[PDB]
């Protein structure tokens, strides 16, 4: 490289921050979204203890950290901490100061408006960047497939939301938005866990049950004959080690905890599951362009990543749709950063280079320029 | 008015393509210059005739070239 | 002892490094070796689909051009008869 | 690259040597003798890099007449040239639309075979009968016999 | 022939083709020329009085118009090709590009470049 | 010292076949995602023929179904036309 | 084909537009005239997208966009459309510049003078043809037949007109025409599909209704025998497949919706069916040639295509016309084509060939000029 000036594609998202320069095939610093302050009182003196360690050196000390997600849902609860990532980011795990480089976020469908306002009011006054943007995240993971058309399901981590496109056209109409996500899905593991006897409390053993959770559960192709299986036999009990000993033997919670997903009753959610939603968003789509969508549905995000998912809601699609059509469900090999490449793409654009919203744009219209034709 | 747009248009053409023709003031000696340039302008005009036809001819051409080649592609 | 006995602990390290490596090939290469199993067998009811179609197409020409000729026997009748 | 591929094919001492320089040196881990998949990685990382292993890979099995993870002579060189573009393509899409329009000379927008070997003869340079019948089929991704300018950019890729 | 050979080979027809290219320009020039003489014909200055002057450049005034209006015609056929051409193009780029994005490697130095950059001043060659 | 000699080699050892092992894996997934690529290209020029194929099927049986009920009419009409 | 040179011989219709040169058996190029804007929002950058899909190109993304057709009964209501029609026409589906092509349109009887005042106009002034001659849309489906005499009921999509002629002299006081077509036809198809609960309301669910319209119904015999035999059995009920699965089931609807073209008092219009409408017709005309008149009956148009409308149309002739005359109904089997056919006949002919409206000839009269002798 050299002359010449290169796009920052960050991608705030909720639980991993996944973040390099436009133009390559993946993220240059992935690291989990946390801020943790220590808790307890400290003794030793001059050993350089800082008043909070963010990113990845906080998975580190979190024996002594109280770790707190400043994302929930999609929405940004503490702008502050927020800042403070951000500026982690851009200048430790990129060491490349914004002044010079365009930025591109990403943000979920349906979020509110505030929250869109103040990250490019943040990005142009604390940080400065010379023109920054922000895409959908369903719109870039459909970049990244190389399609046109289909109905993304973009299962992250704070939200699973569901946008159908056809042959570039949005259906603003059609999105159908859950707030059931990988965060709830570790919730009901560390709650369904205590059926055994493990009991984790403390916000930095939610770490380890997300490990768990990643590690050993899978997606049942038939629910029913698993927990019949899995109560008569012992073929599924696999063990695991905890950071400190005493391994620990998971049953039936293995596939209980993801078939949250399909039954969001487990946790108490009315709404149907994400077999359903996809279903239910297809079905406000018009007639005719149905069957694409149909053969083009495409899975993304974190939490799609489970063994054995790609069957199942294919079974269950096929159970809903007409019999005639066909059923396809795309799921490539990489698609915990499907976002972030499809981001790559499009930030790697010519077309695109019009854009960004221009930092003499936002001083003459203030922060709710977003919301106007640059959106 | 669209339609008026077109008509004022050809009007124009017809109206602003013919100049202000000033011979008679022209003296015999300025009207033999005046009868020299405006031999000029009519022969350069009909060489930018003949470059357009031969440019239309040949951007017919790699229309026709580009249209086969989407054709082969579709 | 003890310089030997750090060098080890990093060796220790290396090797559940490998450990999770390897046990993550491992799950790949058995999802995709899934997967294209059952693409297989699906691209061979697909080409045996469209034989059968290809079947029909023939037996269908078969049948108008039949049609046809009788149509036109039937014309020239009406025509006696007007 | 263009000049790189072409002189390291039949490359004289220097460069040569260099290779085999190389190889020599590589014996700090990697003393395979033939480069392979995890020896090439291993060389490359101990360079004080680590690069993304899909374009070696790339490098190393998808130009190659084997692609068995191994590396042959030529396909070296390729690689060697394909870490910049300096192989225009074979010239410029200006330029080549302008010879395949006065190619097209029935003006159709495709190239029938007939003219195309007329021209061919009239290129005058060493004549392969087997190489007429390689362009031929590299002429046909739509399989009709004739080029048009999509399939005539494709096999003219890195004519210089 | 050779790989490298056949790449000359596919050189040298480029060659004759900008020869046949630059051959069929100069002889378009050439003859659109002698057609424009056909054509921009010069007339004698001298001899002619006042009134035939004025006559004949009335005459010149109106083929000028007339010439003027056919070249506005075949300006309006350019730009109605231009844009054909374009939209053309633009579809040839809509069916075989947009998605041909290659891969944007930021640690796939150079070799020449990479060598240096972990070796030095060592490499020299490419 | 005896006992970190001893985990150092058994840990070296360890950490050589789990290398291999990983080695060959990704060998294998390689291979197998390019026949999983090829075999999806299959199946989808598959399934392209055989819906060209049946479309074609039903045009001809429309025609056919008209040119029968054209022939029933001129039939009807003949047998009146005696 | 070289030097000389061919005539365009355009058909506007309203529904499917048919053009092509003069002198062959088919139209070279057949396509829907419509026009249909993108009405959502578009969110993929560069994609490349139009303004507005015509012809064709429209009825395979119909599923995002507004089609309206700009010919609304015989006559033109939106003159930019059809300009936008004609320039694609042109130049996309023949690929001939209009600047070296006598063109001959086609129009019904009786519209409106300022429709085809503006039709002379736009085809002089904007694509500038060297001329043009408009000519009775019965009359060339009469050429197509080799009559010289009969009345011709030309029941297209927009308008049904029926024009009686003998040799060669047109009857201008017995021609009678009338508003419901094909178009009516299918509005009410979708309004009576209701009845079992399919709903279609989009303009691009139109063209689905207009689809099941062609491949399944058709005209009964007798209508109380069918409507009878449809609450009984079940012999009649035929299944279609929509553009994404779910098949419908089509009752006694089938024989329903043509239906309306003998008892338009089903659309509440008032006038009587083109049973009546072509005996009225005849006895307009002289007393004697009424006999040749019956003898030669002649369809024509798309809309006389339901299979079973021959016998039909000429038992209800029979009916009314006296017991002596012979009925004869002459529907050859290239019904649609059947006014393009004659139009390409006419233009190929020499006698006709001075009859084109000139252009020096519109330069000295104004559009008005195609009211007068060069009709
Ligand atoms: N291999 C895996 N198997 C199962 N779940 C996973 C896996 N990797 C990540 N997850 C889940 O997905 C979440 C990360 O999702 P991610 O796509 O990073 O969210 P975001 O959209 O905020 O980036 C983690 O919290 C984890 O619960
Ligand atoms: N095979 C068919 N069966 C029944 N109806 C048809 C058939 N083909 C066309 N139609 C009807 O006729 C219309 C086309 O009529 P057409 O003759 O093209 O009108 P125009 O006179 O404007 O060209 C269509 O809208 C359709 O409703
Ligand atoms: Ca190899
Ligand atoms: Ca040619
Ligand atoms: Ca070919
Ligand atoms: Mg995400
Ligand atoms: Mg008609």
């Amino acid at each position: 490289d050299d002359e010449e000036t290169t796009a920052l594609v960050c991608d705030n998202g909720s639980g991993l921050v996944k973040a390099g320069f436009a133009g390559d095939d993946a993220p240059r610093a992935v690291f989990p979204s946390i801020v943790g302050r220590p808790r307890h009182q400290g003794v030793m003196v001059g050993m350089g203890q800082k008043d909070s360690y963010v990113g990845d050196e906080a998975q580190s000390k979190r024996g002594i950290l109280t770790l707190k997600y400043p994302i929930e849902h999609g929405i940004i609860t503490n702008w502050d901490d927020m800042e403070k990532i951000w500026h982690h980011t851009f200048y430790n795990e990129l060491r490349v100061a914004p002044e010079e480089h365009p930025t591109l976020l990403t943000e979920a469908p349906l979020n509110p408006k505030a929250n869109r306002e103040k990250m490019t009011q943040i990005m142009f006054e604390t940080f400065n960047v010379p023109a920054m943007y922000v895409a959908i995240q369903a719109v870039l993971s459909l970049y990244a497939s190389g399609r046109t058309t289909g109905i993304v399901l973009d299962s992250g981590d704070g939200v699973t939301h569901n946008v159908p496109i056809y042959e570039g056209y949005a259906l603003p109409h059609a999105i159908m938005r859950l707030d059931l996500a990988g965060r709830d899905l570790t919730d009901y593991l560390m709650k369904i866990l205590t059926e055994r006897g493990y009991s984790f409390v403390t916000t930095a053993e939610r770490e380890i049950v997300r490990d768990i959770k990643e590690k050993l559960c899978y997606v049942a192709l038939d629910f029913e004959n698993e927990m019949a299986t899995a109560a008569s036999s012992s073929s599924l009990e696999k063990s695991y080690e905890l950071p400190d000993g005493q391994v620990i033997t998971i049953g039936n919670e293995r596939f209980r905890c993801p078939e949250t997903l399909f039954q969001p009753s487990f946790i108490g959610m009315e709404s149907a599951g994400i077999h359903e939603t996809t279903y239910n968003s297809i079905m406000k789509c018009d007639i005719d362009i149905r069957k694409d969508l149909y053969a083009n549905n495409v899975l993304s995000g974190g939490t799609t990543m489970y063994p054995g998912i790609a069957d199942r809601m294919q079974k269950e699609i096929t159970a809903l749709a007409p019999s005639t059509m066909k059923i396809k469900i795309i799921a490539p090999p990489e698609r915990k950063y499907s976002v972030w490449i499809g981001g790559s793409i499009l930030a790697s654009l010519s077309t695109f280079q019009q854009m960004w919203i221009s930092k003499q744009e936002y001083d003459e219209a203030g922060p709710s320029i977003v919301h106007r034709k640059c959106f | 008015g669209k339609r008026q747009t077109e008509r004022e248009k050809k009007k124009k053409i017809l109206a602003e393509r013919r100049k202000v023709l000033a011979i008679d003031h022209l003296n015999e000696d300025q009207l033999r210059e005046k009868a020299k340039e405006l031999w000029q302008s009519i022969y350069n005009l009909e060489a930018e005739k003949f470059d357009l036809q031969e440019k239309f001819k040949q951007q017919k051409y790699e229309i026709n070239v580009l249209r086969n080649r989407i054709n082969d592609n579709q | 002892a003890q310089k030997d006995e750090e060098k080890m602990e990093i060796q220790e390290i290396q090797l559940k490094e490998a450990k999770h490596i390897a046990e993550d090939a491992d799950r790949k290469y058995e999802e995709v070796a899934r997967k294209l199993v059952i693409i297989e067998s699906d691209l061979e009811r697909a080409e045996e689909r469209a034989e059968l179609s290809e079947g029909k197409c023939a037996e269908l020409e078969e049948e108008l051009k039949t049609v046809t000729n009788n149509l036109k026997s039937l014309e020239a009748q009406a025509e006696k008869y007007s | 690259d263009d000049i790189y591929k072409a002189a390291v094919e039949q490359l004289t001492e220097e460069q040569k040597n260099e290779f085999k320089a190389a190889f020599d040196i590589f014996v700090l881990g990697a003393e395979d003798g033939c480069i392979s998949t995890k020896e090439l990685g291993k060389v490359m990382r101990m360079l004080g890099q680590n690069p993304t292993p899909e374009e070696l890979q790339e490098m190393i099995d998808e130009v190659d007449e084997d692609g068995s993870g191994t590396v042959d002579f030529d396909e070296f060189l390729v690689m060697m040239v394909r870490c910049m573009k300096d192989d225009s393509k074979g010239k410029s899409e200006e330029e080549l639309s302008d010879l395949f329009r006065m190619f097209d000379k029935n003006a159709d927008g495709y190239i029938d075979l007939e003219e195309l070997k007329i021209m061919l003869q009239a290129t005058g340079e060493t004549i392969t009968e087997d190489d007429i019948e390689e362009l031929m089929k590299d002429g046909d991704k739509n399989n009709d016999g004739r080029i048009d300018y999509d399939e005539f950019l494709e096999f003219m890729k890195g004519v210089e | 022939i050779s790989a490298s050979r056949k790449l000359q080979l596919k050189t040298l027809m480029l060659q004759i083709a900008k020869q046949e290219l630059e051959r069929e320009a100069e002889e378009r020039r050439g003859e659109k020329g002698r057609a424009l003489s056909t054509r921009c014909q010069p007339l004698e200055l001298a001899g002619l009085s006042f009134a035939e002057l004025q006559d004949l450049c009335r005459q010149l005034h109106a083929r000028v118009d007339k010439v003027d209006e056919e070249r506005y015609d075949v300006e309006a056929k350019v730009t109605k090709n231009i844009t054909e051409i374009a939209d053309l193009n633009q579809k040839i780029f809509d069916l075989r590009g947009k998605f041909k994005r290659p891969t944007l490697r930021r640690v796939r130095i150079s070799a020449d470049a990479m060598m240096q950059a972990l070796l030095g001043a060592r490499a020299k060659e490419t």
